[PDB]
């Protein structure tokens, strides 16, 4: 009663025979605006079930040499679904965050990922390599939504800081041996009680190859890890048309 | 009269779940006296680090432990005590022949990101919020004390900032200005946390805009208004060449901190101010490295 | 943003065009904070 | 309240007094344009004709609803029916009604 | 207290000097579906304010020699709106609706126009005029959605039925001496709880000149009419992906 | 705990407003005695028809009335009485020699839209919820009456329909069948309220499939399968030539009656079945004409 | 029971069929002094109906192209009637008013002024226009008394002060298509309880056409304006001869 | 024209939620406005000078 588990929201469940537990970000579940925490005056949509439910967003291929992915949250979610819409439609938006990142295997494969959340989390740029120039990640590397991003210098998650020591951030392993699947809820995290879904993205998650995937040939080869994941207490406020971007 | 999934429903829930307590810790936790055991079905030393979770083994269960009272104190741990500490964060030159601030003035954009010391201290969490004591230590480059009369005028975003030394907005009519000769000891002043949002950020992980986001524009990913609080502009009050070259050092010591989410301390040198850029080129280890696994 | 919902609709002797006045204000849940000097205006050659 | 220079586009020092009040007349077609401006009180624009957008200028933050009064000043016999609308932040400037 | 009026929905308020009372179609104000009325067991949507609120969706110029027109109705605020949208990605919708014609012109001018709410309006042919071919109203002309659609045998309302009755059906009048806009809220109507927004129009808004307009020469000749319609307790169940039609 | 405007929104309220109540009205209402009123602000005559309201005023109000105690019944203006009428809804033909149904048998697809009578009342509605009474009355076309046995039969949709005289179908194992002479009395059975809506619907503004609506297709356009009840399949039981030439007219009472949203009724000739074309070319007034609105 | 109104005070009364309701210069009634808030010894005089009347000073014609006019107060009502004797014959003066401006045309035309009290008005000048010559307004622009005197630069109200802003001064407007005329009643408004009815002006009536005059040809043209007010509560001491400046 | 500003709320002009407004008023009193040292004088007393 501990490895199997059933995860159900709107009109989707995920099921799982070898999981390790849930982790819940900074022990807290997501919960909607404080009526004392709030400014904007106007009533917000809460949409329920249209969008607080499993959208399994993409399928990555871990291989051998595999560096890691990760993907900006907030945004991932948009131009997908009924989520997506209110989210284009409203200026504000709010909501907590269910990951179920699945990747399986055989009793005869190994391998270790690294999944986390890490909260406001800012791309960088190699400057140029001498690191004399001042360049900056494009809108296509800070917010690739869906298809997430790979990245090229994992050891310092592409930002200048250390991976080592990212399990500071609600996280999970995927280690084969042992299970296959990582469950994070998040709440919502912010400085504001409500903020863009478009220029703000409140987290990234990251899936990271930490003990490299290996098995004898003849086994397998494609190994995916797919992303699913389901906003939750989603409020949104501050509608007018529909903008992208 | 209602339908029910309606009374059920959940939805506006104010109050989030929580799961943890924090608890009083004042000293460290005391060690308690462990004896052998040979049992089966308990397995402290047994761990599942995928779960995400600590190892929860306590030093009893790994060996037969005596009993101590730790009454080392956690006083010095807490987020007040590691950061109410003066550091650098701001340096202003206001030299006589030269190409950065002749005139006689100068307009510091208030950024704590320029120093690697207290830069790398804040950046270990993602948002803070809290008072600061500002000191301006100045002087000149040789160090020399100087009969010089100063002022420095905080300058909001939307005020007018000085265009030159003798500027009609050094009337300051209501922005907070100091006046303070090098002579007397380093001008100290009392911040409060302003800030339209809940906290400082030092990451943003966005844009602050709502454009295209083209390539020239790439320039404002990260920039979040929230913590531009406006300039720190200093001049030589009178209407003549200063005399002196001068030099002022800004001092800030935060007080009644808050902190959220700890991130991982910074890893490579850094370059540029609110950009955690890195040199592609000279990636380092986290830290030292030996020969082998093997040997020390 | 201001449309035209139907038309500006007048008889016969009557003005084709007139004008509309705004006037605005704040509400009672506004409130400032941190007041510094306007920028706006600044003078020129000191007060005679 | 205090009058909004919505139509701050006069500047001959003759027609200064024009800026005060904008004009609406028998149009043709359908959902036609009348006028347009930022919401943004301590913002350069007609909120400076105002004594809210003047005493903004002197504090570095604001917060609450805003109001904007429109009088009608024509003729008793004409009629009429506009649309006035607030496009909150991230939404372009409407093209259409 | 009578001939003015104000109607706020969402984020939208309408206002009215010389309105006629409001109608509330057959007696009743819209409402939610019961426990025992429904069958889909999925729990709804109910976005609220979102869905719930005026949109201005078109203008007509009413001249000399107008027909009238139509519009059916869960169709025409399709593709508008976030209501629109829940209307795509779900296969069932329920909902009433505030509708708020207007029209206004000088006490100098006269006419009078016919609004009214006709419940199932099912659209018919001339029949290739001597009525042995067996013609049908096309997509185009069954759901025009916006911009409606004009009449051309207004008489039998292009189906064959007497207007003079159109009366008894939730209506009002904008007699221009007197009014300038109707007000007809609409409870859902339909043999079913719940149905598709896409496939079936529960019913269509009739807006017929009655009394031509007039005018002498020089008055203002532009005497437009505009729909307002704000849909009431809209709910929505059977999420899937979007589908236009 | 709850974030009040989620306490308060009315949002799930699954019963409706009203606004007006079923009062009993077994008879006339009276007329009770009027006088002379000759005042000011009392205007009963005075009326706003834009408003879509009915004038309310009454006799009372425009003339001085006598008392008058109405007794007359309302009871033969209920939906009952009004439809609890039985009426031709069907004719099938039965020829010997024929192009029409040879063979022995027929297949009558159950729409009542097929006769102008019947059709124009129900038309009076758009919704209409009953059971019925279903005669069937059979003879030749001379409307001889004939030693011949027949056999009726029920065909719900989704049932087998007979291809032929002897076909499988007519062992009607779990359909509703009736065999009758025609020497007997014109059979006749009850049927209930069958359909997966509430209410049979008259006029169904929309479509039923979901595809692209293009030209071919506008044949759908009104077609509500909720409607559609399935067939009455009628042979002369045998395996050789009937012999004599029939014909049976189906008749329908409705009982149990409720029906809703009253429309204008027909005004235009009908051409066709669950469609309300008209002829484009003979579109004639609802009534009479004059030659002038001073003259009778 | 708000657009009809009746003033009377002494021998006067004021009718008006098309008024918008009373401004009450900022919330105050005018009222005596003090019996502390004083300091001149002597008993006052308090003529009562003789001087608290209504006086019809003078009219203007509203033109096309008219700028505005301002009426300086205290002042204009001297070397008219019994109030303007005790103004000369006293040192002292102290009262408040009842202002009523009145202009009427006809449901055809249209029209806006701004009537508006602002305390110790101070007249400036043009500065010799490059504004390197420090002018100043002369006694017959400063104090025109009855009669009034136009204004040159509206826009700033010939004193560098944006007529935007003029509203937070007890005002009303008087809009053609909805009244008729303004009613303003002002308090004793000065930092002394008394002061000279000559040397000082406690406030200045402005009277300025925002939305300009208009009309098609053929209905008169001649649209007055005329200015009638009431001193209230009139108080005077300091009995010597009488001075006229 | 009455010269009164629009009393209308926020709640009659669009549906509201609810929001506890904490926000002090307190800096835009006349003494926090007007107490602040300004500029209102200068004096020269030169060498050599007219
Ligand atoms: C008197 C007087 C006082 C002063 C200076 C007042 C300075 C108050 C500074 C508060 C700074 O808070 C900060 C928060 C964030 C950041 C930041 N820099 C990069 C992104 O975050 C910098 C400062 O000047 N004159
Ligand atoms: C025994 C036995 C009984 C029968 C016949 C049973 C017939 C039951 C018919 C119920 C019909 O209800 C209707 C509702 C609607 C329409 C309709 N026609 C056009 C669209 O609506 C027709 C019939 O046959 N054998």
């Amino acid at each position: 009663s501990d490895r199997v588990a059933q995860l159900t929201i709107g009109n989707s469940t995920i099921t799982t025979q070898e999981a390790a537990n849930i982790i819940v970000g900074y022990g807290e579940w997501p919960s909607y605006c404080s009526d004392d925490d709030a400014t904007a005056v106007d009533k917000p949509t809460r949409p329920d079930v249209s969008v607080n439910r499993f959208y399994t967003l993409d399928t990555k291929l871990w291989e051998k040499s595999s560096k890691g992915w990760y993907w900006k949250f907030p945004d991932v979610l948009t131009e997908t679904g009924v989520f997506g819409q209110n989210a284009q439609f409203h200026y504000l938006y709010r909501s907590g965050f269910c990951i179920h990142v699945q990747c399986n295997a055989s009793k005869f494969h190994q391998g270790a990922l690294l999944v986390a959340i890490l909260p406001e989390y800012v791309i960088g740029t190699v400057a140029g390599g001498t690191g004399t120039e001042d360049s900056h990640p494009p809108y296509k590397q800070t917010q690739p939504g869906a298809d997430g991003f790979e990245l090229q210098h994992p050891y310092v998650l592409d930002a200048g800081i250390p991976i080592s020591q990212l399990t500071v951030c609600p996280h999970q392993w995927i280690n084969l041996r042992t299970n296959n699947c990582a469950t994070i809820i998040v709440p919502y995290m912010n400085t504001l009680p409500f903020d863009s879904a478009l220029n703000h993205c409140n987290f990234g998650l990251l899936v990271v190859p930490i003990s490299p995937l290996d098995f004898d040939q003849g086994a397998t080869p494609v190994i995916p890890i797919t992303i699913t994941l389901a906003p939750m207490c989603s409020e949104f406020a501050g509608l007018r048309q529909a903008v992208t971007q | 009269d209602r339908v029910a999934d309606v009374i059920e429903s959940s939805i506006g829930d104010s109050v989030s779940r929580a799961l943890t307590q924090a608890l009083p810790a004042p000293t460290g936790q005391n060690t308690q006296v462990s004896s052998h055991r040979l049992d089966t079905g308990e397995v402290p030393a047994l761990q599942a680090a995928e779960i995400g979770a600590s190892s929860n083994t306590s030093d009893e269960s790994m060996i037969e432990t005596r009993c101590v009272l730790n009454s080392h104190s956690t006083a010095e741990t807490t987020l007040d005590s590691f950061f109410s500490r003066a550091g650098l964060v701001g340096e202003i030159d206001l030299p006589l022949e030269g190409t950065t601030n002749p005139n006689g003035y100068a307009n510091w954009d208030i950024d704590i990101t320029g120093y690697a010391q207290m830069r790398r201290k804040v950046e270990l969490f993602t948002y803070m919020r809290f008072d600061a004591e500002f000191t301006f230590v100045a002087c000149t480059p040789t160090g020399q004390v100087v009969p010089q009369l100063l002022q420095y005028m905080f300058v909001p975003p939307g005020a007018p900032k000085p265009e030159s030394r003798e500027s009609l907005a050094w009337q300051t009519a209501t922005n907070p200005s100091v006046f303070v000769k090098l002579t007397d000891p380093p001008a100290q002043v009392s911040v409060p946390f302003m800030s339209p949002a809940s906290a400082y950020q030092w990451f943003y992980d966005g844009y602050p805009t709502f454009g295209e986001h083209k390539q020239e524009k790439d320039l404002e990913y990260g920039a979040c208004p929230n913590n531009m609080m406006g300039t720190f502009s200093v001049r030589n009050v009178g209407s003549s060449k200063s005399k002196y070259p001068l030099v002022v050092r800004i001092y800030m010591r935060m007080k009644h901190v808050r902190a959220w989410i700890p991130r991982p301390m910074r890893n490579q040198n850094y370059l540029f101010k609110a950009n955690p850029n890195y040199a592609g080129n000279s990636i380092k280890p986290t830290g030292t490295s030996r020969t082998a696994i093997t040997t020390l | 943003s201001i449309w035209y919902q139907t038309n500006y609709v007048v008889p016969i002797g009557a003005p084709n065009t007139a004008y509309i006045i705004a006037l605005a204000a704040a509400q009672k849940n506004f409130t400032m904070k941190l007041c510094k000097d306007t920028s706006h205006i600044l003078q020129t050659a000191s007060i005679q | 309240e205090t009058i909004l220079e919505v139509n701050n586009v006069p500047t001959n020092a003759t027609s200064l007094m024009e800026r005060l009040r904008f004009p609406v007349s028998a149009q043709a077609g359908k959902g036609e344009l009348c006028a347009v401006f930022r919401a943004d009180p301590g913002r350069d624009g007609p909120w400076q004709s105002t004594m809210l957008g003047q005493l903004c200028g002197y504090y570095t933050q604001w917060s609450g609803s805003l109001e904007v009064t429109f009088m009608f000043t024509g003729s008793f016999m004409a009629t009429g029916k506009m649309l006035i609308a607030y496009t909150p932040p991230g939404g372009p400037l409407p093209k259409d009604r």
